[PDB]
């Protein structure tokens, strides 16, 4: 009926400072399909961003990518946030270094 | 040995409000899509047509095209008929396709959850009402059983129409389904709670297909205790997956990746140094 949406950020590339990549924010097991996904580069949201098409697995919970062209820089954060019914408030999980 | 599925999306907020969007998956690459606000069925993929005469590919999505217009118009009249329950705001998924077996025949299915609950199905010449079903779902499925056209052009498409489509794929998509593409890796640790053990992190991506090894090696030695985590996808269609290890600090060293992939041959061995 309800499910919080599982949120995942990840790059497409090995990050490298000043190298362009490619940011991935993958939220799924959500429940209803009706989900906004923003990324957000320091507090602004990035104007383009690439979603694909909303889907569903057999588990029937659904799942999308949204995704941006990204570059990592020493002083810069960025992050997905998820506004979904089942969740009170927005939830906005950064992205680190690594993934 | 693939799956052909074709998953739907009605969604019914109120009287005046209804979207049903779709979208097709051949294995792992989406070769459809059918936004609610498109009148024709998209290809995503060159070969989506599969080996159908523009003809025959414009016959069968005219059929959608009227299948839509109706099971939209008829969820209307079912919803008046939805006691107790009466809950407006309806999530309907159905998942149809068919698995392709080479010896074996091919394996057809339609499933349909309400309210992302699996309540009924479609079984050989009937629509049933699966277990755990609410109870009025049974008249409705009851009256719509009578209705020899539509369970006749659904054996159709079931048993026969989908195994004719998908060979037609598999044999026109041959190029994109066989492409062994090859991965990237990179390390990163990730110190853990209160305590000096940090966990190494193992990231690969860019592979497919799907298929991968990785596995932290100590040499020859594997180190049971690496836990592979989920495959996410990419924009390209490709794969993601990477493996951590918790370590303890002064023994992190002489560890490393090894990735084996198809693609590949001779491969990733990433020490941590």
């Amino acid at each position: 009926i309800q499910k919080t949406p599982q949120i995942q950020v990840y790059s497409r590339h090995p990050p490298e400072n000043g190298k362009p990549n490619i940011l991935n924010c993958y939220v799924t097991q959500f429940h209803p399909p009706h989900i906004e996904i923003q990324m957000l580069k320091n507090g602004k949201k990035i104007p383009k961003v690439e979603m694909s098409d909303m889907s569903f697995s057999k588990d029937w919970s659904f799942y999308i990518l949204a995704h941006t062209e990204f570059t990592p820089t020493e002083t810069d954060t960025y992050a997905c946030r998820v506004k979904h019914d089942s969740m009170a408030e927005p939830k906005t999980v950064y992205w680190d270094r690594d993934m | 040995n693939y799956t052909f599925r074709c998953l739907q999306m009605s969604s019914f907020a109120n009287r005046s409000w209804s979207r049903t969007d779709s979208v097709v998956w051949l294995g792992d690459l989406q070769t459809h899509r059918w936004s609610n606000d498109s009148a024709t069925i998209s290809f995503t993929k060159p070969w989506s047509q599969g080996k159908l005469s523009n003809q025959q590919w414009e016959k069968l999505q005219h059929m959608f095209q009227v299948y839509r217009v109706s099971f939209t118009r008829d969820i209307q009249e079912l919803v008046k008929m939805m006691s107790p329950k009466e809950d407006y705001p309806i999530e309907i998924q159905l998942s149809a396709g068919c698995e392709m077996y080479p010896g074996n025949a091919s394996e057809s299915f339609l499933h349909v959850a309400f309210q992302g609950k699996y309540v009924v199905r479609f079984w050989g010449t009937s629509w049933q009402t699966v277990p755990g079903a609410p109870s009025w779902l049974d008249l409705p499925i009851k009256v719509l059983n009578a209705d020899q056209g539509t369970s006749a052009t659904v054996q159709m498409l079931l048993n026969d129409t989908c195994p004719l489509f998908v060979r037609g794929l598999l044999e026109a998509g041959k190029s994109d389904l066989e492409k062994q593409e090859k991965p990237v890796a990179w390390l990163s640790s990730v110190p853990s709670s209160a305590h000096g053990h940090r966990q190494l992190v193992c990231h690969v991506s860019g592979f497919y297909p799907k298929p991968v090894w990785v596995m932290w090696m100590r040499g020859d030695q594997e180190q049971q205790g690496t836990h592979r985590g989920d495959f996410l996808p990419n924009a390209d269609e490709t794969w993601y997956l990477q493996a951590t290890l918790d370590v303890e600090a002064g023994e992190e060293a002489g560890l490393a990746c090894r990735v084996k992939h198809s693609s590949l041959g001779g491969q990733d061995i990433i020490l941590y140094w």
